[PDB]
């Protein structure tokens, strides 16, 4: 809700909190790729896939960016 | 020019925040809040001759500066009871450059001020004294073949024979100078006067005389012809000087960018539409919008 | 900007000036012949204005005459023998008098001047309180004027001429007059709630034609005839407004919940039906058709006197005057603004001092978990004892009170200091005894 | 670019464990003219007494 | 099911949402940082002014007027509120207008308030005054030792209706 | 300029003071005018004038101690005697919270005098309850037989004796007498000799006047009298029929169809209520009365932005209250006007002048904060509602909420049972106290406050598996 609300670091912050406490869901883990991506970084987005896919669980949706996001880095 | 009794601005220099040469402070109360703008900033009100400013007193770049000849409804409202003190607040509307502006001016202090009353009061002595600072056409300036002086007035001269170069048939008349303003009124149909004041001359010379008035309140050009051209020349001697030792100090007669719009009084609207005719109610409406109409505004 | 007179052509008109109903007219009272209206105000003091609003400036005042009596009431009509031009009357409380407003031009906007020519003038040996006028019996081209005493009296003026003059029967106060062309009868609200139509020729031979008791005195009576369908009579009461039917009984009636000042029904817009226009005490306009409410507006200050009429190529112009002074023409506003909070940015939260106090006060907050010497002496002998109580500050509204026991009992109880400035000293002495 | 994914499931109940009642928010009704009136005529009243 | 019906008001606001709803979550963020403000502001204040009748010393007093002549029975319920110990040292100040109301014994001591009962003290006030006119009356709950008053409790004393 | 006229011009104006002030000069300066003492009587008496139709007041006398309803037993639906309490708030047990106080509202009956002295004096009324509901000229001096030979003295006197000084006796002396005079055939004097029967509470005397002037002029005014002499009868099907005889004489009278919309509320058949006072506002469009009950039967049937729409229109109409705006920021917040609520309340602080209002406000501006998500704010503004209020039940209520949330059970307990004691009609606090004491056993009080809670409100779920479980313990 923040990354639509023109407010990037506060959507920073609120993913960190929610990667330190989510264990096993790894749709945190993609948003936060794409917030990642999507604000040029690219390089800890990889960390944030990473962490993603040592989670794995596949929604109709969740999988097509995923490997969009894949292919991309 | 003259513009702080005429506008309302926002975000004022600190240079117009300070006392125009003729306008003199009357009052002030510290930890006056803006309301109308929800910033909860804390500030300083001032009324003085002309107008009331208020400014932030910890960021005095953000500021406002009413005008007394904008202000339409001044209110008091004396509320807030035993929680704390009768926090008492003030309601000003005005209508400048044809758009309406509210602000809210609550004061912290629990304490009932003073400041609600002397600014009622000097903006009554401002309305009623606009004799001293505008143009005035064909009004009651004349009791029996005699000048109304205005509280702060002494008449100079009395000229007679004074024509009128813009008209015909009722042209000879009599011409006072003052320390104020200068009148111009016919010796038949008295109710045929001119009253300019010095505040409004801006030129007078010989051309058989001319008065040029500022365009700024409406730019006239009076010429009046006198038969001695020794007495036109004396009295555009006297009426110059006039002009410049008023200008010094003018008196006035009182006696005693997009933040403009968080303080608008409609609403989210600075503009009215041109006015039309409403067959439906038979009276002058504003234009409708495109798909409104009036039973379809009128409906809850 | 919906529901408010949005405002057009307006001025305060004086220095603590007084106005009343009949002080505005609204006509075309320089005889230009174009179809325009002329805002026309006398005053309490004297001050005849006429203004030709032109949107304020100074071109619009055509006049501002001062004459030496209050002026009651101002009219515009034929009121002299034999031109058929709109002339102006005004009356004073021992004066009547026609004048004609002849305004001559000048070579520039500036310079063309009004004169207002005393026409004629009547001197009156009663009291005015107001007056009426019309074509009394069937008389065209003629606008002959009835003005009724403060003591109950119509004298009636054919102008130019005092006709005659007939007592009202049964009136202590004076009341609203109306003048019905439709009946040729005069209508008045007598003090006892009877609204009473009296017969022209019967006036004027002398008696009433017909009464109405309707339960309240009313401030303005209008008989409109723009419309010649169905005349009607419009009454508002100070309670009430009523449209009454030209036999006498009810037309209908609306039971107004407000306190309304004036009322005036202009142009009808539907078959039948008349749009009415009255203004409250809580300074607002109700548009009414019949007694449905078609629209209300608020207006700046409480109206005195309410008239509709065409301004500089604008039709339906409201025209409002009250007794302080406001005068102000008027259209209604139509534009339902949006509802939503500025998207200012320039204004921004000042968050440095605002979270100084915050942190002031939330500590103040986590700290609250986390001067007066009083003093009785007994003297050795009812014993009395003198209590001395002393401060170090400025204490405020003090009480000082002694409590024995039920069986003893003390000669005085309570002491009320209401104020003792710093380092001073209070002593009471009271005395305490055995009573049981 | 990459829109951020969603979950869709949601959250359910499977119980209704009790809980406490809060009272609800209180629309406060409008005086009446004649009730305004009748306030203001006695706070008035009041006041012309406390002058003394 | 009863599910509602949602009219064309609802659909465009949550359009102006959609299109604005920055705007809108900003000013309330503001507004709400304003909010705390002015609501720590006010609960400092009544800890100041020791206003509140329910705030360690753990206590709650209201109080109830009863009757409608020129003779009121005011009763203060008072009860401690705490796990298990009871209060020694209690008095109660009553402040009032010396000229309309007459009350007998203004200050009193408080009983050992046990831990979970609810003490009703009464009080028997009269209004003196021969015309209708009413007044607040303070309450102060407050040690013996202290002076500072561990609460207070207000009563606005209703009109007379005596004679 | 001259006293007599411009004391008129003051008086038709309003003024009501400087007529009556310039009357008293010209009193003494000439002491033989009545026109002048007339008007200053006119003055004198509608500076204070009240509405009589609205001007309905029951004292506890007339509640308990003045009987006279025709039957004991009525069918439920011929007698006077939507959303549950679970959503809108109560001020009884029964009669919700309305959206508009008139001066004759009741929203309920005590039943004893013990029941009524013992309860807070604005629990039935709309202002404090009693046991029973120089000088210009002297009363006992003037004759009225002289002053009723003259109507006009005789209906301006009869104004200021009876809406002035309040003397009902010689107001129906001089109003007996002056119908004796005009021989029994204006409809005015029979109006007013039913008023002041009515004020002396026989009903059926009252009625008789109203009816015999009814057949005299049908006007509003004695229809609206004549519905509240059918009203105090207890017979609010007469009421009925007369009101709908009156709008078949005046077809559209607002007044009127406000008086059914009225009574179908008071029958608590708010599917009739809603229906007049929407045709009142067919009519009207800025009844403050009918937008307001609509707006608040919108906000608490899931639809608080239709209330907003209503609550906005009140406030175009230029009305500024507290209330008005309380009700402005809370149909925001609801209906997720987020960038309009909170300046709404503090607009509505700012407007309070109570303490009661401004304990109201606090309370919605808690209940603001428990939907924002933050239980601090939250508890600060129920504490500053009980500081500015020390009876308001429902902070109470709701802090001790937070309370038992936080985990301080005794404080939650004590402030339960507070709230429970100011306000028995409250089934939530009933309800609170009763879970919380049988999640800790007690089952004693537990069911003692569950039999409460079903008294409060008896359809509620909750409490019917919560006494069904204490009675299963019980045996």
């Amino acid at each position: 809700a923040l990354t639509n609300l023109e407010d990037s670091e506060n959507a920073k912050r609120a993913y960190e909190e929610a990667v330190r406490l989510d264990k096993c869901n790894p749709l945190v883990n993609l948003n936060y790729a794409v917030l990642l991506y999507n604000q040029g970084e690219k390089r800890d987005a990889l960390a944030q896939y990473q962490e993603m896919e040592k989670k794995v669980s596949s929604s109709l949706e969740f999988d097509p960016e995923m490997v969009e996001v894949a292919q991309k880095l | 020019a003259l513009w702080e009794d005429r506008d309302v601005r926002f975000d004022v220099s600190s240079q117009q925040m300070k006392t125009r040469p003729g306008e003199v402070l009357i009052d002030c109360l510290d930890s006056v809040e803006d309301t109308k703008g929800n910033n909860g900033d804390r500030g300083r009100l001032l009324v003085t001759n002309l107008r009331i400013v208020w400014h932030s007193l910890a960021l005095p770049r953000v500021n406002l500066s009413i005008g007394y000849n904008c202000i339409l409804n001044i209110t008091t409202r004396t509320a807030n009871s035993k929680l704390r003190g009768q926090t008492e607040a003030l309601y000003v509307l005005t209508k400048c450059n044809s758009t309406r502006f509210e602000f809210i001016f609550t004061n912290l202090v629990p304490g009932s001020p003073r400041l609600y009353t002397s600014l009622i009061a000097v903006h009554r002595a401002y309305e009623t004294s606009k004799m001293y600072r505008d143009f005035k056409l064909r009004s009651a300036l004349i009791q029996n073949k005699q000048l109304r002086l205005l509280p702060q007035e002494n008449v100079y001269n009395k000229i007679n024979g004074v024509w009128n170069l813009s008209s015909d048939q009722g042209n000879l008349g009599t011409f006072f100078i003052t320390n104020v303003r200068i009148v111009w009124h016919a010796n038949m149909n008295d109710s045929f006067n001119v009253s300019i004041p010095y505040l409004q001359i801006r030129s007078v010379k010989i051309r058989a005389l001319v008065i040029e008035s500022s365009q700024q309140s409406g730019g006239y050009v009076l010429g009046f012809k006198i038969d001695p051209v020794e007495k036109l020349q004396e009295s555009v001697k006297e009426i110059n000087s006039l002009h410049k030792v008023y200008s010094a100090n003018p008196i006035f007669g009182v006696d005693y960018t997009d933040a403009f719009v968080a303080y608008f009084a409609d609403g989210n609207k600075q503009q009215d539409r041109e006015p039309v005719f409403s067959e439906e109610l038979g009276l002058a409406i504003e234009k409708l919008k495109d798909g409104f109409t009036l039973q379809g505004l009128w409906e809850v | 900007s919906l529901f408010k007179a949005r405002d057009w052509w307006s001025t305060v008109l004086g220095d603590k000036e007084e106005f009343d109903q009949g002080c505005l007219c609204l006509a075309d009272v320089d005889n230009t012949g174009n179809g325009q209206d002329k805002i026309i105000v006398g005053s309490f003091m004297g001050y005849l204005r006429i203004f030709n609003p032109h949107p304020a400036q100074a071109e619009d005042l055509l006049l501002e005459v001062h004459l030496r009596d209050p002026i009651l009431q101002v009219e515009v009509g034929k009121f002299v023998s034999g031109t058929e031009m709109l002339h102006l009357a005004v009356l004073h409380s021992r004066k009547l008098c026609v004048y004609s407003v002849s305004g001559t031009l000048g070579n520039v906007e500036h310079g063309n001047q009004y004169q207002i020519k005393l026409m004629y003038e009547h001197n009156l040996q009663r009291t005015a309180c107001n007056m009426t006028y019309g074509s009394f019996g069937g008389v065209k081209g003629r606008d002959l004027i009835c003005i009724q005493s403060v003591d109950g009296m119509l004298m009636v003026f054919e102008q130019e001429s005092y006709a005659f003059g007939r007592f009202l029967p049964g009136s202590l106060l004076p009341g609203p007059l109306a003048y019905s062309s439709r009946t040729d009868s005069f209508i008045t609200v007598s003090s006892c709630h009877q609204v009473e139509s009296y017969k022209y020729q019967v006036l004027a031979f002398a008696v009433v034609d017909w009464t109405l008791n309707i339960g309240e005195q009313a401030i303005d009576i209008c008989i409109v005839s723009f419309i010649q369908s169905a005349s009607s009579v419009f009454v508002l009461g100070e309670r009430n407004f009523f449209c009454l039917k030209d036999n006498g009984q009810i037309q209908f009636m609306k039971k107004l919940d407000y306190s309304p000042s004036c009322f005036l029904p202009y142009c009808s817009v539907s078959e039948g039906t008349i749009n009415t226009l009255i203004g409250n005490h809580n300074n607002m306009l109700h548009i009414y058709q019949d007694v449905t409410l078609k629209w209300a507006t608020q207006l700046p200050h409480v109206p005195v006197a309410v008239r509709v009429g065409c301004l500089h190529d604008l039709k339906g112009v409201i025209v409002t005057l009250s007794d302080d002074g406001h005068l102000q023409c008027s259209y209604l506003g139509t534009d339902p603004s949006l509802f939503q909070a500025p998207k200012v940015e320039s204004r921004e939260l000042n968050y440095d001092e605002l979270d100084m106090e915050l942190k002031e006060l939330q500590k103040v907050i986590k700290n609250v978990n986390k001067d007066l010497k009083v003093s009785a002496m007994v003297s050795p002998n009812s014993v009395t004892v003198k209590v001395t109580l002393k401060n170090r500050v400025a204490l405020q509204k003090i009480k000082l009170s002694i409590y024995v026991q039920p069986p003893l009992v003390l000669t005085g109880d309570q002491f009320t200091f209401e104020f003792m400035a710093p380092e001073m000293t209070r002593t009471v002495g009271f005395s305490v005894y055995l009573k049981g | 670019m990459f829109r951020e994914v969603l979950p869709k499931q949601g959250q359910l109940y499977v119980e209704d464990i009790t809980t406490m009642v809060l009272c609800k928010p209180k629309l406060l009704p409008l005086k009446s003219l004649t009730l305004e009136k009748l306030e203001k005529m006695q706070q008035a009243a009041q006041d012309t007494i406390h002058q003394q | 099911l009863n599910v509602p019906r949602k009219t064309r008001l609802y659909v465009d606001q949550t359009l102006r949402e959609r299109e604005a709803g920055t705007a809108m979550h900003r000013t309330f963020q503001a507004d709400l940082y304003l909010l705390r403000l002015r609501a720590a502001r006010a609960y400092v204040q009544a800890l100041e002014s020791s206003l509140s009748p329910v705030s360690r010393e753990p206590l709650k007093l209201h109080a109830v007027v009863q009757g409608l002549g020129p003779t009121f029975k005011l009763t203060l319920h008072l009860q401690n509120t705490s796990t298990a110990r009871p209060i020694l040292g209690l008095v109660v100040c009553f402040l009032y207008n010396e000229v309309l109301y007459a009350l007998p014994r203004a200050f009193f001591k408080v009983p050992l308030l046990v831990p979970g009962l609810n003490y009703p003290l009464e009080t028997f006030v009269k209004s003196l005054s021969d015309k209708g006119i009413s007044d607040i009356i303070k309450v102060l709950v407050l040690r013996e030792g202290q002076s500072t008053p561990l609460l207070s409790a207000h009563i606005n004393m209703p009109m007379s209706e005596g004679l | 300029m001259e006293p007599l006229l411009l004391a008129w011009s003051y008086f038709r104006r309003r003024r009501f003071q400087l007529c009556a002030d310039l009357c008293t000069q010209m009193l003494e300066k000439s002491p033989c005018d009545q026109a002048a003492w007339i008007l200053k009587a006119r003055a004198l008496t509608e500076m204070v004038y009240v509405d009589e139709i609205d001007v309905d007041e029951e004292g506890i006398a007339e509640m308990i101690l003045d009987e006279n309803a025709i039957a004991q037993v009525p069918r439920p639906g011929t007698s006077l005697k939507g959303p549950s309490p679970a959503v809108r708030p109560v001020t009884q047990a029964g009669r919700p919270i309305t959206g508009f106080l008139r001066p004759s509202t009741q929203s309920g009956r005590p039943g004893t005098i013990e029941q009524a002295i013992k309860t807070p004096r604005t629990a039935y009324t709309a202002r404090p309850i009693a046991s029973s509901s120089g000088p210009f000229i002297n009363l006992s001096r003037l004759n009225l037989a002289k002053y009723a030979q003259k109507p006009k003295l005789a209906k301006a006197l009869f104004e200021y004796i009876f809406h002035h000084e309040n003397d009902v006796k010689t107001a129906l002396d001089l109003a007996a007498l002056s119908t004796e005079h005009s021989q029994y055939k204006d409809w005015w004097w029979k109006v007013q000799i039913g008023k002041c029967y009515y004020r002396l509470g026989l009903y059926r005397e009252a009625e008789k006047q109203f009816k015999s002037a009814l057949k005299q002029q049908e006007m509003v005014d004695t229809f609206l009298y004549l519905a509240k002499v059918y009203i105090s009868l207890d017979q609010p099907l007469t009421a009925l029929n007369l009101f709908k005889q009156g709008l078949d004489k005046f077809p559209g009278e607002v007044t009127l169809l406000c008086g059914i919309a009225r009574i179908y509320e008071e029958m608590n058949n708010i599917s009739s209520a809603t229906e007049y006072y929407k045709e009142v506002l067919k009519q009207d469009n800025t009844h403050v009365e009918a937008i307001a009950c609509i707006g608040s039967n919108h906000f608490y049937t899931d639809q608080p932005e239709v209330a907003l729409r209503f609550y906005r229109r009140l406030l175009q109409m230029g009305v500024y209250n507290c209330q008005l705006f309380n009700n402005l920021g809370l149909c925001c917040f609801y209906a997720q006007q987020y960038d309009m609520t909170l300046t709404s309340f503090e607009r509505a602080l700012s407007l309070a002048e109570n303490e009661e209002e401004v304990a109201d406000v606090w309370y919605n501006l808690g209940h603001v904060a428990v939907g924002t998500g933050d239980t601090n704010l939250a508890h600060q503004c129920f504490r500053l509602a009980l500081v500015s209020n020390n009876q308001h039940a429902e902070a109470y209520n709701n802090l001790a909420v937070l309370e038992m949330r936080r985990g301080h059970v005794e404080q939650a307990k004590a402030l339960l049972q507070t709230a429970s004691s100011l306000a028995p009609h409250m089934y939530e606090p009933h309800f609170n106290f009763a879970t919380i004491s049988d999640k800790i056993g007690d089952l004693q009080r537990s069911y003692a406050a569950a039999k409460k809670s079903e008294a409060a409100f008896p359809d509620h779920v909750d409490t019917q598996h919560l006494i069904k479980q204490l009675e299963q313990h019980f045996a």
